[PDB]
């Protein structure tokens, strides 16, 4: 469960990201595709090279979904219900892959937030991304 | 992986009693019932909408027999699994776009099918030898991914 | 979530277990120590010999906890609260290990239930053991 | 494991700029804060009750120096990491009773620390090379657990 301090920490860190949210989403995807090549099996129709239009567009959508989750942190199951239906019934991404994107989102934030990425904020962000991942896999069977 | 002489004897003794046709069909069918997201690769196979539809589907049965036949051939090469499965690994990555976590899920279902069929004969030491084998085969099929 | 069908399948299968529950818990533990040797790092204070009295005693405690969970399947977070406290604050077993014991319990049931272990019952039991594992790790951080 | 000559080169170039004593204390401390169940091995270290109590604990800082020192020495010997870490694998299994999942958790925290320190210099290709490194070291430390 996310504590009051966890929610404060997540809102402060994502607030500092601000207008850079979309750029950071695309960078996290690129980091995932290079570090964990098995994740590329889900995008056989994409150009996956650095700077590709398809990766830029997808990164913006991922970022905007995270912004919505932060805004609705008290009730994420209801805020993310349509997105959890899409992953369970159509996309059918194996649940193991959500931890890989989560780690790459953390590494991206660490590389861009020298002052804000403290040990306490790191812990809270890891809990938050695990909770998002759990909602997105909750309807698979 | 590396099996002991005792683990190798246990694997070969049990496999000589396996009906590869039946066990292959049963293992692929239970993968699609228990982890239903794995149906994503089998759009062309027809009705997969209930447990009985999946288990009795002729295309599911034929593909399970094919997959388990290749697994069977690999058991003659336990000290060289990565070399044995290299061409197949390449194919599953480049042509079929299959996430290798699927091979680990199939290995666990196969262990459950062998236990269900053999009962008390599938002892804790026999299971341990088969766990080493399915982990080795999954790792070999994952090895050429890029 | 567990469906009405899942709950009915779990009650029927665990009922057939009956008075063998304890014996089956010890067998599942031995299957885990042999198949997944990293799990032995949690039991250096035990004699792990086949037929060990300490393994038999621990198998009975694990099986009795499962029986309680089946009886209270409509509210497992409350039924398992004391056990979830113990694992989070004292024992501190890494969360990856719960899937390993779950698999070995499923294999033990398969070896003992020829008529009952259908494809649908296999699916329901896997979901049930994953739900118990989620409750037992819910207070870790 | 399967580092390319240019990746080996990128690992060594970055590591030449690292203060091993400092990064080691930081990585072990963050492990114990982010994944607090890992504190189970360290009861003798005293106060671990808050993030600041962990990160500034003198016994935590001293142990992090020892652990990352041994990691640093191994980066010089990439052809056979299993052989290089064999003595330490045997110790962690037979004397210390440490689940190897702990090595994988520490690897991911180390990657986070390297990104936090270097910023834009820790590029996506550099991260991919370090992911191979930390997986290789964890697999080597896990190898003697039989
Ligand atoms: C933090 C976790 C994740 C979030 C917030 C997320 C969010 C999203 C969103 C917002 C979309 C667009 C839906 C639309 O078209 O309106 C999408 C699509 C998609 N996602 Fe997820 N996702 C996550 C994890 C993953 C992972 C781990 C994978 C696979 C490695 C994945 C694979 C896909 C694929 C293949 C699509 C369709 C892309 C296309 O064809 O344009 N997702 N996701
Ligand atoms: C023991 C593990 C496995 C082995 C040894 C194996 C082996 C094979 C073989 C020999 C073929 C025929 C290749 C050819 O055209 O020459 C094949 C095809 C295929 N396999 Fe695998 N396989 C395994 C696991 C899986 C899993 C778990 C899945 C997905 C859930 C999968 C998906 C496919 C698909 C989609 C095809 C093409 C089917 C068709 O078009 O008829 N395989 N496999
Ligand atoms: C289905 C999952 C599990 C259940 C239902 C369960 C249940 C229990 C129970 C009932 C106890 C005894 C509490 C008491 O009365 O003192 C116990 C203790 C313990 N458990 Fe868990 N457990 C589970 C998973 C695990 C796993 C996966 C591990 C490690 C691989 C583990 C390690 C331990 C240890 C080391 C003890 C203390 C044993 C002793 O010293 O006697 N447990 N557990
Ligand atoms: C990069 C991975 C690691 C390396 C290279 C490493 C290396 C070492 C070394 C060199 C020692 C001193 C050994 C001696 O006395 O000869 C040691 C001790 C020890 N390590 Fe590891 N280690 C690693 C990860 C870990 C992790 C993740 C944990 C647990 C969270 C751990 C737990 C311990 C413990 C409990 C000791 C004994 C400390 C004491 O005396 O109280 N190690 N390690």
């Amino acid at each position: 469960v996310l504590s009051p301090a966890d929610k404060t920490n997540v809102k402060a860190a994502w607030g500092k990201v601000g207008a850079h949210a979309g750029e950071y989403g695309a960078e996290a995807l690129e980091r995932m595709f290079l570090s964990f090549p098995t994740t590329k099996t889900y995008f056989p129709h994409f150009d996956l090279s650095h700077g590709s239009a398809q990766v830029k567009g997808h990164g913006k959508k991922v970022a905007d979904a995270l912004t919505n989750a932060v805004a609705h942190v008290d009730d994420m199951p209801n805020a993310l219900s349509a997105l959890s239906d899409l992953h369970a019934h159509k996309l059918r991404v194996d649940p193991v892959n959500f931890k890989l994107l989560s780690h790459c989102l953390l590494v991206t934030l660490a590389a861009h937030l020298p002052a804000e990425f403290t040990p306490a904020v790191h812990a809270s962000l890891d809990k938050f991304l695990a909770s998002v991942s759990t909602v997105l896999t909750s309807k698979y069977r | 992986v590396h099996l002991t002489p005792e683990e190798k004897s246990a694997v070969t003794a049990l496999w000589g009693k396996v009906n590869v046709d039946e066990v292959g069909g049963e293992a692929l069918g239970r993968l699609l019932v228990v982890y239903p997201w794995t149906q994503r690769f089998f759009e062309s196979f027809g009705d997969l909408s209930t447990p009985d539809a999946v288990m009795g589907n002729p295309k599911v049965k034929a593909h399970g027999k094919k997959v388990l036949g290749a697994f069977s051939d690999g058991l003659a090469h336990l000290d060289n699994l990565k070399g044995t499965f290299a061409t197949l690994s390449e194919l599953h990555c480049d042509k079929l776009h299959v996430d290798p976590e699927n091979f680990r899920l199939l290995g666990n279902v196969l262990v459950c099918v062998l236990a269900h069929h053999f009962g008390k004969e599938f002892t804790p030491p026999v299971q341990a030898a088969y766990q080493k084998v399915v982990a080795g085969v999954a790792n070999a099929l994952a090895h050429k991914y890029h």
